[PDB]
């Protein structure tokens, strides 16, 4: 049951990939499964649920005219504009497969994506200036969305589940997504809704298969698909955020994850993996796989 | 030690062409007999084949005043007797003075083709070929060229620009220079390793790129198999120390002998072929047991270094990492250092389980003793006297390192000024379209292989050896020169005026061909490094988004062509507004200032309004009617809103 | 676990001036929205003044203020209860300045007069003219049921002291006076009851 979840951002967000000053435009599956995880715990619901029968894709740029899915991994035979663009729509993903898209509609696609705008907040602390001390100054990143834009996912999954997936989405508007959320950012408004254009993508026979989500396979699923594949190789690694999980904030595990949109011509299924050490909570990270078929 | 004497023959073959410009082959055999150590029959037969050993000869086939050349000569004879000697690791002093001297001469003198291929250049590629054609006969002329002799091997480092501007910043300013260093040298270093297990000289390097290296090597399958051995023993290596942070890739095409001579033109179609080869194996990058060994981490670990943002390395009690803390120190002894030693012990770690530590003069024989096979390389020392090293050109550039005391405050003592507002000018300049240009800059008859290599060689001698010459003079600090993009910081009055140097030597330098774009802002000394450089790359972007030659100064709207903001701005504008307010005593801030306000005014009635603040304001007559043309014309408005400012900047305090 | 949303818009009773460059420019800009230029107040702005009156009023270390803006002390991980969005300048207000053609930013020149050589320096503030209004949004998260009314009071007594105090800028010179005008107190999330609960 794919269903098509638009995201609208009242106020910026800052979606941190390494640091707090960068922003990125969008989050891999991972952080927002790690929220709905965390939405369900506070909203007393079961995770076992959500963990098992649930596959979601990366959330990707939208505007008013088309939904854009990550550039496939596929041989080239200029190409800076190619490595420009990130993010083609759908009826372009298609035929950029078939290969007809040139360079100059290459780099015109990627103009066309008008997401938003990334921004740099700089703010202060001021707890030392009480405690006779000075205040330190400190920047966070930005992504502010234009109003016609925002950004979406496909979630697959049973009907309790998608049921389930409206409730935590539903309290996710308020809870945010991202960093810097409860102070002042990641505030965003959901809509849930069937897409038949995205069902159709989704219902495809092709030679190459495409991720739509961060994902790795297990050792046994890894000596198959590995083979005759391009891929990027992503690190995820972060801070645990929980109360339960310890005294103090613990790093998690560092994971490495095939990025969305990466080409395997033998499909993989996803694992849940547990970067948790030494902890009161196993830790989660979602590394399921949602696939696209295409034919180059 | 055939092979050994065939590379000095080779280098030398085309000697005795210079004394000839004083059967030039007989000639540079008699010359190399007077040596004693040059007098090998290898080497004497090399030179005398090559004007018809025969590996010399075919190799040759597939590449001012006399007064002057007499004294070139004399200083030749001079180094060949005293400073030059015939040896294992001998050759590599030897392609160093080959570079220094033979540079400026011609490979053919008095010919109708064009003579845009230099003596070094063509010894240089003469040598690399004749080895790489030792190599085939050791594995063992027209159907010669036909059959594959040569592998176009060439290595790419991945994550480059990610890895440079990886910092904390709270020491940016020395990360940032170091980590670009560290790059660089890295890269040196694994291009002498391949050289070595292949048992081959720099000569079969033939041109290097930032991030990049472009060797010839023989097809030779033991040549084949020691790249399977080398890219696999670099890819283990560069995952034990950095985690996927850095890789580099290995892919080598073999070319026929025609193809290096650029017969049907397969020789820029083969480069093409092996770049895609390149970017398929960046694709993959990583195999099933590396992605395993990555998730295979037990521990997290409770603390991270700040900088690398690593919790697997040992972490230190200021957080910096091994890595990190090194490059950090390293940093300092660059620049106040001159060579550069790969050590077994040392603070920046290099592959083979060597390191890298910039030591003085006598460090640097000390470390060779201590050591065997220790690699050194000098900074800038155009000497080739000095043996067991090779040249390394860096930029580095630093008017407070000039005094200690100076050397203390750094950036600081650049704002510290008697007049004029106290900034620190930061300039992002970059190359236009270098990439494309470095493929259609030589039209494809033109294109070869000693073409080429004199291109990139040519680039990075501006880059680093002459921007030093540039700037001299100047409260200037080269951050970093990189290859086609530049990092500076200095004075912002400093900075606008080098920059315009930098663009009117470069022109003379590329001959009109060649424009670079730049971006330049003004920040207070407090301002923090980080924010310099990625808001002054915007400004940069800025410009860069423009077609081909433009700058951005200060804020973006301020936008203008090189020429533009030398010409129109400075000496057409600004000058006679300078020698305005000196001579006359009604003149003042509060005039330049009120003026201001009535420019930036889009309403046509503050023309108006200028000329009535012109009528009374006592000004010359050719000066107000000059004002008063600049603030109709649309353009010349913006460029007389930026004079005043440069003399408000300058004239502060 | 419940969620409360507080609706509310921020009037601006004199010029305000919340920070965040070319000679004889205004070298102070107010934060304004990337991609709208509409000047926002940051909900970080808001949520520190709101925990720094509170600590002042109470005296941080306290169990309350710490539990309603978040802590990260050892062993007393603790998430923020007081989500604040930044401002946002209303729609009301907008069309309110659009008409009259006013501005919605006014600049304020100010000097200094130094104490030894007299003399003054000039600088340049951006303020949002008074008058202007920001929509508010606050979300409340309801982890306790027990200490929901003692966390609202501690809100209405932060917000009494924001309506006496200022917002950002140098407030003790006549910037940042601003009063709280709440549209609304509801549950979006969750069954519990907030209309008992008013923030003022």
């Amino acid at each position: 049951v794919v269903k098509l979840v638009k995201l609208t951002f009242k106020s910026p967000v800052h979606f941190g990939m390494k640091r707090l000053s960068d922003s990125n435009h969008t989050i891999a599956a991972d952080t927002l499964f790690s929220a709905l995880i965390i939405e369900a715990l506070q909203q007393q619901l079961e995770l076992s649920h959500l963990l098992n029968n649930l596959v979601i894709t990366d959330l990707f740029p939208y505007n008013k005219t088309s939904y854009f899915l990550p550039k496939p991994l596929i041989r080239i035979e200029g190409y800076k504009a190619f490595k420009k663009l990130t993010y083609i729509p759908v009826e372009n993903y298609s035929e950029y497969l078939r290969g007809e898209i040139d360079s100059l509609e290459a780099s015109k696609i990627a103009e066309s994506l008008n997401l938003g705008k990334a921004s740099l907040s700089t703010k202060v602390s001021l707890q030392a200036v009480d405690h006779n001390g000075e205040s330190e100054p400190y920047s966070v990143g930005n992504f502010t969305f234009y109003p016609e834009s925002g950004l979406y996912f496909l979630a697959k999954g049973n009907a309790d589940t998608i049921g389930q997936l409206e409730i935590l989405m539903h309290a996710l508007q308020y809870s945010g997504i991202g960093g810097k959320r409860s102070a002042g950012y990641g505030q965003f408004r959901c809509t849930i809704e069937d897409s038949g254009k995205f069902d159709s993508l989704l219902s495809q026979t092709g030679n190459i298969a495409i991720l739509l989500s961060s994902a790795m396979a297990s050792d046994e699923e890894l000596v198959d698909c590995l083979e005759d594949a391009r891929y990027l190789l992503k690190k995820r690694t972060g801070f645990v955020q929980s109360k339960t999980y310890a005294d103090q904030l613990v790093k998690k595990k560092d994971f490495y994850a095939f990025s969305a949109g990466s080409t395997f011509y033998q499909k993989f299924n996803g694992k849940i993996f547990d970067v948790s050490d030494n902890g009161r909570h196993s830790v989660y990270r979602y590394a399921k796989a949602f696939w696209l078929e295409g034919k180059i | 030690n055939k092979k050994l004497e065939l590379m000095y023959g080779s280098l030398l073959h085309d000697i005795g062409k210079i004394v000839y410009r004083s059967t030039h082959s007989k000639i540079g055999s008699q010359f190399l007999n007077k040596f004693k150590p040059f007098q090998l029959s290898g080497i004497v037969d090399s030179v005398s084949y090559h004007h018809y050993a025969y590996i010399t000869y075919i190799a040759d086939n597939i590449a001012y005043t006399s007064s002057q050349y007499a004294a070139l000569v004399n200083k030749m004879t001079d180094d060949l007797s005293n400073k030059l000697k015939v040896g294992p690791d001998s050759f590599s002093s030897l392609l160093q003075w080959t570079e220094s001297l033979w540079s400026y001469i011609p490979s053919s003198t008095d010919t109708n083709q064009v003579m845009d291929v230099s003596l070094y250049d063509h010894s240089k590629i003469t040598c690399a070929i004749a080895s790489c054609i030792y190599d085939y006969l050791t594995e063992m002329t027209k159907q010669f060229y036909q059959e594959d002799v040569f592998l176009l091997v060439s290595l790419d480092m991945s994550g480059i620009q990610d890895f440079i501007y990886n910092i904390s910043g709270s020491k940016a300013l020395k990360s940032l220079r170091s980590r670009s260093f560290y790059l660089e040298t890295m890269l040196e270093s694994l291009v002498d390793d391949l050289l070595s297990d292949l048992e081959l000289s720099r000569a079969n390097l033939l041109y290097t790129g930032g991030g990049h290296a472009y060797l010839l090597l023989p097809n030779t399958e033991r040549a084949r198999d020691v790249l399977a051995s080398f890219e696999g023993e670099m890819k283990e290596w560069f995952i034990k120390i950095f985690k996927t942070d850095l890789s580099v890739a290995i892919a080598y095409k073999a070319c026929t002998g025609e193809d290096l001579m650029n017969s049907n033109g397969t020789y820029s179609d083969l480069w093409q072929t092996v770049s895609r080869k390149l970017s398929d194996k960046k694709a993959h990058k990583y195999s099933l047991n590396e992605i395993k060994l990555f998730n295979s981490t037990i521990h997290a670990g409770t603390q991270e270094c700040k900088e690398c943002l690593r919790s697997d390395i040992d972490i230190s009690e200021d957080s910096l990492c091994k890595i990190c803390e090194g490059i950090i120190a390293i940093s300092n002894d660059l620049r106040d250092y001159s060579f550069f030693v790969v050590s077994p012990e040392g603070k920046v770690p290099l592959p083979r389980n060597r390191y890298l530590s910039v030591e003085n003069q006598d460090g640097a024989e000390r470390k060779i003793k201590m050591n065997k096979e220790t690699r050194i390389y000098s900074k800038n020392q155009p000497f080739v006297g000095k043996q067991l090293v090779t040249n390394l050109w860096m930029c580095d550039y630093d008017f407070s390192t000039l005094n200690p005391e100076t050397k203390k405050q750094g950036i600081a003592s650049y704002v510290n000024r008697e007049v004029g507002i106290p900034r620190l000018g930061v300039l992002r300049a970059d190359i236009d379209n270098l990439g494309t240009t470095f493929i259609k800059g030589i039209p494809e008859q033109y294109r070869s292989i000693s073409r080429t290599a004199t291109l990139s060689r040519q680039l990075s001698m501006f880059f680093k050896f002459e921007l030093s010459n540039i700037l001299k003079g100047a409260r200037i600090s080269v951050i970093y020169s990189g290859g086609d993009d530049l990092f500076l910081i200095g004075a912002w009055d400093d900075v606008i005026s080098k920059a315009l140097v930098l663009r009117k030597a470069f022109t003379r330098f590329s001959a009109g061909k060649l424009t670079f774009s730049a971006g330049i802002g003004m920040y207070p000394v407090k301002y923090p490094i980080s924010k310099m450089a990625s808001e002054t790359g915007v400004l940069e972007d800025l410009a860069k988004r423009g077609e081909k030659n433009q700058v951005a100064l200060w804020n973006d709207s301020k936008v203008f062509g090189w020429s533009q903001l030398e010409e129109q701005i400075l000496k057409e504008k600004m000058i006679p507004l300078q020698e305005a307010l000196t001579n006359s005593q009604e003149h003042g801030k509060s005039f330049l200032y009120k003026m201001l306000e009535l420019l930036r005014n889009e309403d046509q009635i503050n023309i108006a309004r200028l000329a009535y603040l012109l009528a009374r304001s006592s000004l010359s007559e050719e000066l107000t009617q000059s004002i008063f043309a600049w603030s109709q014309n649309k353009q010349q408005k913006v460029e007389l809103i930026t004079a005043i400012e440069y003399l408000v900047y300058q004239i502060r305090e | 676990y419940s969620k409360i949303r507080i609706v509310g818009k921020i009037d601006v009773l004199t010029g305000l001036h919340i920070g965040g460059s070319m000679i004889g420019a205004i070298a102070s800009p107010v934060v304004r929205d990337p991609y709208s230029r509409l000047p926002i107040i940051p909900g970080s702005s808001i949520k520190g003044k709101m925990r720094s009156l509170l600590a002042k009023h109470i005296g941080q270390d306290a169990p309350e203020i710490l539990r309603l803006f978040g802590s990260s002390q050892k062993g007393a991980i603790q998430s923020s209860r007081l989500q604040i969005s930044d401002a946002f300048f209303s729609k009301a207000s907008q069309e309110e300045f659009d008409k009259k053609d006013l501005a919605y930013t006014e600049t304020k020149f100010e000097n200094t007069i130094s104490r030894l050589t007299a003399v003054a320096n000039p600088r340049q503030i951006e303020r949002v003219t008074r008058g202007a209004s920001f929509d508010f949004h606050i979300i409340y998260n309801v982890e306790n049921i027990n200490e929901v009314m003692a966390d609202f009071e501690n809100i209405k007594t932060a917000i009494h002291l924001l309506e006496n105090d200022y917002l950002g800028g140098g407030g003790t010179r006549g910037n940042g006076r601003i009063r709280f005008v709440i549209d609304s107190i509801d549950t979006v999330v969750g069954d519990f009851d907030s209309s008992n609960l008013s923030i003022k």
